[PDB]
């Protein structure tokens, strides 16, 4: 197999890694020279980082030499190459900063293209270094709810970049916690979409965007700092979304976006119908191309599972180093009011709207449960509209008694509120 | 010993200024 002892790894300047780990596999990475980042983030010289399931980049801004340790690789298979669209990443960043300098308030990018062109990884490393060249706090806006990002899966997301982000997560960091750590937790604005993709309720998709724009427009104009920074909208493939694309216009509107990445080459008609569809609007001067990123690997749905998966441990549990100590509480079948929203498959059109959820053992057991800041006796029009407060996992469906086991993030009382059953489902 | 934390509420969260976490 491989070896539980330390190899060096001379990485050459301008190099990525590229390191694919799987099932259990433990990545630890020592650097004692040199510059290395993850997505924009730099790795600290001397101490030890960890890495599990996930596939990413480890790029060498300067020489740079490191001690790593992984029984599931070797020498052999290693995989060091050559990085050459990083420049674009660069000169595109100092772009933004140009704006952000220049102009009354920051820059409102949104990054759109094809399935696994680069988007996230993009919205990462400019977030990234949006904070390390001229501490700017950028507010980062996840559109895609198969992404889990500071949050649970199922759910678009604003969330500030305070400072530095965790480069041994997939997940870029986490939520705040009760006590202090040695990361500054992150502050995110969730909204909750709650199926599985956005095609099982395209009205309720962007019925989210519509009040997350609202919040975030409500912050930028108390936020000082948030505003003068720029703003990173990432969004789901085109290929996830109309022909037309209908939504990104309502992205655009709502979000006041004002620029526009497209990170395509000059062979994909893609290019010429974004120019004719958006630039009436952003005009072609604020639109970009980007030549499709090295390094951007394929992503399967077992993969995407495994990370949806991650997430949700890591929101009531947190990671390796951070030890969170969630709370499991009994509660009665009465103790609890619980809708969920139209899909396609249940209400074959699919509409703003949501039904009222008996309990069955086949409809909550290991259910994630979004827990809104609504009454327990509130109506639907109510619920659709109010903030949600955080998420709950049920271990057991006891239905010979009417009880319930219910996995908090907090330890307390049961939140007496409204609640919305997600189609994401977690067994330990 | 730590736990998660609920999230702000709409109005909370936009009058919330990133320099108390800092
Ligand atoms: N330079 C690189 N070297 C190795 N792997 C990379 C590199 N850049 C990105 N990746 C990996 O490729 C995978 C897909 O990239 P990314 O998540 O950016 O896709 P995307 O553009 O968001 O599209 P989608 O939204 O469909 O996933 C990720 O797991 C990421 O870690
Ligand atoms: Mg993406």
């Amino acid at each position: 197999t491989g070896d539980n002892e330390w190899h060096k790894l001379v990485i050459p300047k301008g190099s990525d890694w590229q390191i694919d780990l799987k099932a259990e596999g433990k990545l630890i990475v020592k650097v004692n020279s040199g510059i290395v980042e993850i997505f924009g983030t730099e790795l600290a010289v001397d101490d030890e980082y960890t890495f599990q399931n996930w596939k990413f980049p480890i790029y060498a801004v300067e020489e740079t030499e490191l001690l790593w340790k992984c029984p599931d690789l070797t020498t052999n298979t290693i995989t060091v190459k050559p990085n050459h669209t990083m420049k674009y990443i660069y000169n595109l960043h100092f772009m933004l900063e140009k704006i952000r300098m220049s102009n009354f308030e920051g820059p409102r990018v949104v990054i759109v293209g094809g399935s696994q062109t680069g988007k996230t990884s993009l919205s990462r490393t400019l977030c990234s270094y949006a904070l390390k060249f001229n501490a700017y706090q950028p507010l980062y806006i996840n559109l895609d709810p198969q992404q889990p990002i500071f949050t649970v899966p199922g759910c678009i997301s604003a969330t500030p970049i305070s400072d530095i982000l965790d480069a041994q997560l997939p997940t870029w960091g986490q939520s705040l916690t009760s006590g202090a750590t040695l990361l500054h937790n992150k502050q995110p604005m969730v909204k909750n979409f709650g199926l599985e993709r956005i095609n099982e309720n395209k009205d309720l998709y962007l019925e989210c965007i519509s009040q997350l724009g609202q919040v975030v427009g409500q912050r930028l104009h108390l936020d000082p700092q948030v505003r003068r920074s720029g703003c990173i909208v990432d969004t789901p493939s085109i290929s996830q979304l109309d022909e037309n694309l209908a939504e990104l216009h309502h992205i655009i509107e709502k979000l006041n976006v004002n620029i526009m990445l497209v990170l395509c080459s000059e062979t994909d008609p893609l290019w010429e119908k974004v120019k004719k569809t958006f630039g009436p609007e952003l005009g072609n001067n604020n639109i970009f191309f980007i030549p499709k990123l090295d390094g951007v690997s394929a992503v399967d749905d077992v993969y995407k599972r495994s990370l949806q998966r991650t997430s949700i441990r890591e929101y009531f549990y947190g990671s390796l180093d951070t030890a969170l100590s969630p709370y499991a509480i009994g509660v009665d079948y009465e103790d609890l009011t619980i809708w969920k929203p139209s899909n396609v498959f249940d209400n074959e059109v699919g509409r703003v709207e949501l039904f009222p959820v008996t309990i069955t053992p086949s409809n909550l057991q290991h259910a994630i449960i979004a827990i809104t800041f609504a009454e327990r006796r509130a109506d639907q029009a109510t619920v659709i509209k109010s903030p949600i407060l955080g998420f709950a996992l049920i271990t057991e469906v006891n239905e010979k008694r009417r009880k319930l086991r219910v996995l908090l993030p907090v330890p307390g009382r049961l939140p007496s509120k409204a609640m919305i059953l997600t189609s994401y489902r977690y067994l330990e | 010993i730590q736990s998660r934390n609920w999230y702000l509420s709409d109005s909370q969260w936009a009058a919330f200024k990133d320099d108390e976490i800092t």
